[PDB]
């Protein structure tokens, strides 16, 4: 835009949290579906749901890892990675059932003299193989 | 028997119920063949004691 708007510069705000970026490559919406609450026509448990809204739908930052020449890769599971995150984790362990969508923002800056490329994949049902 | 439903004793949400009782109608409950007997016959020469 002629008023400066760019595909590379974004601001995301959820709850009391904001992320800014000046070097994005647009953003992805998995399978073109934005997150939604469970609709009455698809509902199943009949009790009144708990919807924590801003108390849980906010940006939580995980422990920072380190990328080196010997790094082979990292993985996380959702909701597992967030199980101890503020009131989301609390709401999760107090109830039998829960559903949730996510905004995942992976951060890694360097310099115009560094090089490297991370593939960041979100996999539905990411079953991993065992050691035996 | 007290005709209660969940909204009588807890807070509920609106759910659009799709489930039906089709397979437990009297007809559907019985709509199967069941073994009631096994009859034995043979094809042997009839002889004075058998």
């Amino acid at each position: 835009e002629a008023c400066g708007y760019s595909d590379r510069v974004l601001q995301l705000t959820l709850g009391n949290s904001t992320i800014t970026t000046q070097e994005a490559a647009n953003s992805v919406v998995a399978y073109g579906r934005w997150p939604e609450y469970l609709r009455d026509s698809e509902a199943n448990p009949v009790d009144q749901p708990t919807e924590p809204d801003v108390a849980a739908c906010r940006f939580y930052t995980l422990d920072t890892v380190s990328w080196t020449k010997e790094s082979r890769g990292w993985w996380w599971k959702l909701p597992d990675a967030l199980r101890d995150m503020g009131l989301f984790g609390q709401n999760m362990y107090y109830h039998y059932l829960g559903r949730s969508g996510y905004t995942v923002h992976v951060q890694c800056n360097a310099s115009k003299f560094h090089q490297g490329a991370l593939g960041v994949f979100a996999v539905p049902e990411m079953c991993l193989a065992g050691d035996s | 028997t007290n005709p209660l439903v969940p909204s009588d004793t807890v807070q509920t949400r609106h759910v659009v119920q799709h489930r039906s009782r089709s397979e437990s109608s009297i007809e559907s409950f019985f709509a199967r063949g069941a073994c009631v007997t096994i009859m034995t016959v043979d094809n042997s020469a009839s002889t004075t004691n058998k």
